[PDB]
């Protein structure tokens, strides 16, 4: 008697655990990851005008995301980081201006310890340089002298598969790749097409992001897809 | 500051070393006398039948 | 075009006109069950033309008779057997065996694909479905395509015994069966390609609104238009064996499964698209891994169908037809062992399951 | 045209036509 | 300050020293006369199914046959063992749960994670369903592990470097435990639950008396962070895993390490350890996937609990030791004897 | 315990050269992956150089690339940081920090607050 009373209870919890796995299937879990000062909580709010954690829900195209911004957690990141092994992608914000006296470089750390994780090695990195305006600013300026806390920016050139904002000065252009290839220097060393890198010129108010982070996320599920069938 | 960090280390430090250690040996006697006793109870240690076995 | 039963009739039938007609010496006409032989010269030969009634003779020539001077037809020499000359009508006869051991070779080799294609796939499903952590939407579609593939395979071979070894409907129920279960491999061909179309272009997937309309398509599309065949056959035709052709009801089968291999060599295509892009947004290497991901894609897609999917009927004795034929056998048979091959044998985790699986026995 | 389908439906013709051919040489050996 | 940091040197190494002095033989030398366990063959015996991500936690219950379990897809599935049948399916407001804890008398479960709560749920409500019967608010840091020491008081440890103990009628800190120098990962109630030892982030264990609050002993030899830590079963002594891929055992009454249970093939970290009834086995989850069952006397691996697909997150061996409990993050529950 | 113990830190006039020595107890030097960071006065904890368990990775922060040299000695358990063309913006505790874990490629936190595996640093001046 008590077991076909536990038997219809299970039956009960199953079909709720069913609907909850639709549920949970249907939406893509977001880490939004960055510094205090590189404009990820004024993503955070772009995202949602439009506690141990913060979470955000914001559908794209009838497609759920929940990203989720760590706060009132500690800055030894490497125990809690382990909770995120399975999201669909860690949005790496960085202040591409702040070149603490070097936060570029410390934001070139962080990068190369989330890349290189065991657990994160899965685990696609959507790559925000947020300060795009700033950096143009002060390069243009003439107060950036990268030069000196990054020589290699000195015999550094633009690629050729550069393509300027209108408008733009080639400085602001050299500065900004130098940047990004530098974090793509880390990200191509050892990613055998497992996770991927998804390097975005942003600015903190750019609309645009939503629909960066939306289209990334549709490519490394259609990756995911392909190594399924052994395509990629 | 950093110095009631440094004092309150020396203070844990200093009641560490007051309290009293005993010889390794007797503890591990005891460890090794309370796995004797206890041998036998333990399913996983020595296999239970399917019959005991709940998880048959 | 004409059946032995339908040449009987219609020998029947001249019987029955000359029977009708028959009711210095002319000989007296005679029916002897191939010509109508009319009141002959005496003493001289009596040449009457090839019959019309039968294809296999020669209506250009005319065969020729012997009559005697007192109206007696004449004797063969040495035998009772009145004298006659059918050589003219049989020139056409010939024994060709070159077109049926040309059949017998397409039959040999197909026989010798689908039986290695059955085994491997029996393996391989057998694999599929024992492995838990294997069980997934891809799997699944997957271990119905190898089901599909082995059922097209062992009703060839059904409807090959029952066929080859009479027109009940023990060998119309062996006909259909082997159409209907073709089809359900084709179209589970075309349902891999949808899949993987629909997983890679529909940007996220919705498992359970469309993988039991997948499964119902695969198989049960082919039954709708296989039934249609059936009804219309039974309707029109129900003439002998349905193995024979009967018009252009043989397209009620053929034109959705051509169909499908047209759409998924659409779906192929695309996707190879998606891959030459893929590695694009990520060389010669990158160019060879899209070549190895296009070969290992196409026996998936059944892309070798398209080469030949749109040849039409035509003769036997032709070097279109010969070669379609045999490489169409050999590939079609061989199609199931290279997804076989490709999907279970080759797959990288079923090769890590399989392997842990078996040290973790032997430990 | 779906190869094996074509196929069987040319053995059938080929079988049915040497049926045929096979009935008419007995026929004619039997008279002659 | 610079006196104090040399006070707290000569400190170091007169505690040192004492350590040194109070150990003349090792673990090996003196279990001599205690024959080797062999080969342990367990078999996985239950597979529970339901988990849609990686189970971070699992708690068996006292009566040795419902537990409960925590997966980061925000689910306590209330399981009963024997039958495989799920008893509740708790959806948790935060789904990064990182710990789950189940009442001694069982009408209780707690859980917490990253939003630092630690939340109770009962299971015996006059209407028989399942209500958040409190949320335990004050860790600045997220929640690492939580155990119930009755009805009303719960022991939890964060990654804000600190442990807490919480009068669940209330909801207050009766007690807080300072110390630690990085996020303590787990902890440990004793067998009369008036000591815990916590394991933390700076490669350090900890004894902490319940009713004082004071840490009384700080025990020290893992080269990295200690994830997993487990009281033997006699409550003088205790057993911890690290990252350095060795556990090692301590004993209380001595203060320094008995035994380092390692090996040259094993060079990942160690998530969860777990004794038996009698102590003589010691089960520790690995990141290769695979459990490894220590001979805790001969410090030899005594067996391996192979079969779970990814890494194994969670422990739990029965009140009665019959079966042993192991989550993995391939979201399955596998239990073995 | 985790003990690492830098030295060599002292007064030095710009452009000159300064040897900085880390001695590592309490754990398996050639397995960890080893940090020097600094802490200038004002200024928060900075990553200058790091080098791989056996000495084959190297890497620096810019400022200090073509003029420090870090190097390290398994056998000695010790870690080495040869300062020269020396500039007053050197000035800095140096805390000689290692990886939270061994055989890992992942370096995290080491520039953090509260970092367990760091030493108490050594003061150069410039």
């Amino acid at each position: 008697n008590e077991e076909k009373a536990q038997r219809e209870a299970n039956k009960k919890i199953e079909k709720q655990l069913q609907k909850d796995k639709q549920v949970y299937r249907a939406t893509h879990r977001l880490l939004l990851l960055g510094a205090g000062e590189s404009g990820k909580n004024t993503i955070v709010k772009q995202m949602r005008i439009l506690s141990g954690i913060f979470e955000t829900k914001f559908q794209v195209d009838k497609v759920n995301f929940h990203m989720f911004d760590v706060g009132a957690q500690r800055d030894e990141r490497r125990k809690w980081i382990q909770c995120f092994n399975d999201v669909t992608a860690i949005i790496f914000v960085v202040a591409s201006s702040s070149y603490q006296t070097n936060r570029l470089q410390a934001a070139l750390k962080l990068f190369d310890s989330i890349w290189n994780n065991k657990w994160l090695r899965d685990t696609s990195v959507i790559l925000f340089l947020n300060k795009q305006d700033l950096l143009a600013e002060k390069v243009l300026a003439g107060k950036s002298k990268i030069e000196d806390y990054f020589p290699e920016f000195a015999r550094y050139t633009t690629p050729e598969d550069a393509t300027p904002e209108p408008g733009e000065d080639p400085r602001v252009t050299r500065a900004k790749y130098f940047i990004r290839d530098e974090f793509l220097r880390i990200s191509t060393a050892s990613g055998d097409g497992r996770h991927y890198c998804y390097p975005h010129f942003t600015c903190a108010v750019d609309t645009e992001n939503i629909r960066r982070v939306f289209n990334d996320c549709r490519d490394i599920i259609q990756r995911m897809h392909l190594r399924q069938y052994e395509l990629l | 500051a950093s110095i009631a960090q440094a004092r309150k280390l020396v203070e844990q430090l200093k009641m560490e070393a007051n309290i009293d250690r005993i010889k390794v040996s007797k503890a591990a006697a005891d460890l090794m006398a309370y796995c004797e006793a206890h041998a036998k109870e333990d399913p996983l240690l020595t296999p239970v039948p399917a019959s005991e076995n709940p998880f048959r | 075009v004409m059946t032995k039963e339908e040449q009987i009739f219609l020998l029947h039938r001249a019987q029955a006109q000359c029977e009708k007609r028959l009711k210095g010496r002319p000989c007296l006409p005679e029916w002897d069950h191939i010509l109508c032989w009319p009141l002959g010269a005496p003493g001289e030969v009596v040449a009457v033309p090839c019959p019309d009634y039968i294809y296999d003779f020669n209506h250009k020539g005319h065969a020729y008779r012997r009559c005697d001077r007192n109206g007696s037809w004449e004797l063969v020499p040495g035998h009772n057997r009145t004298w006659a000359n059918y050589s003219e009508c049989v020139k056409f006869l010939t024994n060709e065996t070159r077109e049926r051991e040309v059949f017998d070779r397409l039959g040999m080799i197909y026989t010798v694909g689908y039986s290695v294609s059955l085994a491997s796939l029996t393996v391989a499903v057998l694999i599929l479905a024992y492995f838990r952590r294997l069980h997934c939407t891809r799997n699944y579609i997957h271990m119905h395509l190898f089901l599909s593939f082995m059922l097209r395979a062992v009703s060839i071979f059904v409807k090959d015994a029952v066929l080859y070894s009479a027109g009940y409907a023990g060998c119309r129920v062996a006909v259909t069966f082997f159409l209907y279960f073709l089809a359900t491999n084709y179209y589970w061909i075309l349902v891999e390609g949808l899949y993987l179309h629909s997983l890679i272009f529909m940007a996220f997937f919705s498992e359970k609104k469309y993988l039991w309309g997948f499964t119902v398509f695969g198989w049960g599309l082919p039954a709708v238009f296989v039934a249609v065949w059936v009804s219309v056959r039974a309707t029109l035709a129900n003439t002998g064996c349905w193995d024979l052709s009967s018009g252009n009801k043989k397209w009620i089968i053929q034109v959705p499964i051509l169909a499908s291999i047209v759409l998924n060599f659409i779906l192929f295509i695309n996707i190879v698209r998606v891959l030459a892009t893929k590695l694009r947004e990520t060389t010669r290497q990158q160019y060879r891994k899209l070549l190895k991901s296009t070969l290992v894609l196409m026996p998936l897609f059944g892309v070798h169908y398209i080469v030949f999917m749109a040849t039409p009927y035509t003769e036997v004795s032709g070097t279109l037809w010969q070669v379609q034929m045999h490489y169409e056998m050999l590939f079609n048979s061989f199609q199931g062992f290279f997804v076989a091959i490709i999907y279970c044998f080759c797959n990288g985790e079923v090769q890590a399951e399989i392997k842990k699986s078996w040290s973790r026995w032997t430990l | 045209s779906v190869s094996e389908i074509q196929l069987m439906h040319n053995l059938g013709k080929h079988l049915n036509s040497m049926e045929r051919v096979e009935w008419l040489r007995k026929k004619l050996q039997d008279v002659h | 300050l610079d006196q104090l940091r040399q006070e707290a040197e000569q400190l170091k190494n007169q505690i040192r020293d004492a350590r040194k002095a109070c150990a003349d033989a090792t673990l090996s030398q003196i279990t001599n006369n205690i024959d080797p366990v062999g080969r342990i063959q367990m078999r996985t015996r239950r597979t529970l199914r339901g988990h849609l991500a990686k189970i971070y936690a699992m708690h068996w219950g006292t009566d040795s046959r419902l537990l409960v379990s925590a997966s980061q897809d925000g689910k306590l599935i209330i399981w009963d063992s024997y039958t495989t049948n799920k008893v509740h399916a708790i959806p948790l407001r935060s789904s990064w749960v990182m710990t789950c804890a189940y009442a001694p008398s069982g009408n209780y479960v707690a859980c917490g994670g990253l939003d630092n709560i630690c939340s109770i749920y009962n299971l015996k409500t006059r209407e028989g369903n399942v209500r958040v019967s409190r949320e335990l608010a004050g860790h600045t840091g997220y929640l690492s592990c939580c155990r119930f020491l009755d009805d009303n008081q719960i022991v939890t440890s964060s990654g804000d470097t600190t442990c807490a103990l919480w009068d669940i009628e209330t909801g207050q800190q009766t007690t807080t435990f300072t110390g630690h120098t990085g996020d303590v990962m787990s902890l440990s109630l004793a067998p009369d639950t008036r000591l815990f030892v916590s394991g933390a982030c700076d490669a350090s264990a900890k004894l902490w008396d319940v009713r004082e609050g004071m840490c009384r002993q700080t025990f020290t030899g893992h080269e990295s962070d200690i994830n997993a830590i487990c009281f033997f079963p006699n409550g003088n002594a205790f057993a911890t895993g690290s990252d350095d891929a060795t556990c090692r055992l301590f004993d209380l009454r001595a203060d320094q390490e008995l035994m380092t249970y390692s090996h040259d093939n094993i060079i990942c970290g160690i998530t969860s350890v777990s004794f038996s009834k009698s102590g003589r086995l010691l089960l520790a989850g690995y990141d290769d996937f695979n459990c490894n069952v220590w001979d805790a006397l001969k410090a030899d691996r005594a067996g391996v609990l192979a079969g779970h697909d990814n890494r194994v997150s969670c422990l739990g061996v029965t009140d009665d030791g019959m079966a042993v409990a192991t989550g993995s993050w391939d979201s399955f529950l596998k239990i073995w004897n | 315990q985790v003990q690492l113990q830098e030295s060599g830190g002292g007064l030095v006039q710009p452009g000159g050269s300064l040897r900085l020595s880390c001695a590592a107890s309490g754990f398996t030097f050639s397995n960890y992956k080893m940090n020097w960071v600094r802490q200038a006065p004002g200024k928060g904890l900075e990553w200058v150089s790091d080098i791989s368990q056996s000495g084959a990775s190297i890497s620096y922060t810019g400022s200090v690339k073509g003029r420090f040299t870090i190097s390290r000695d398994n056998a000695k358990n010790t870690l080495y940081l040869q300062m020269n063309s020396l500039k007053p913006e050197d000035t800095a505790v140096y805390y000689c920090a290692r990886c939270p874990a061994p055989f890992t490629r992942d370096c995290f936190d080491v520039t953090s607050t509260t970092y367990a595996y760091r030493g108490q640093g050594t003061q150069v001046t410039v």
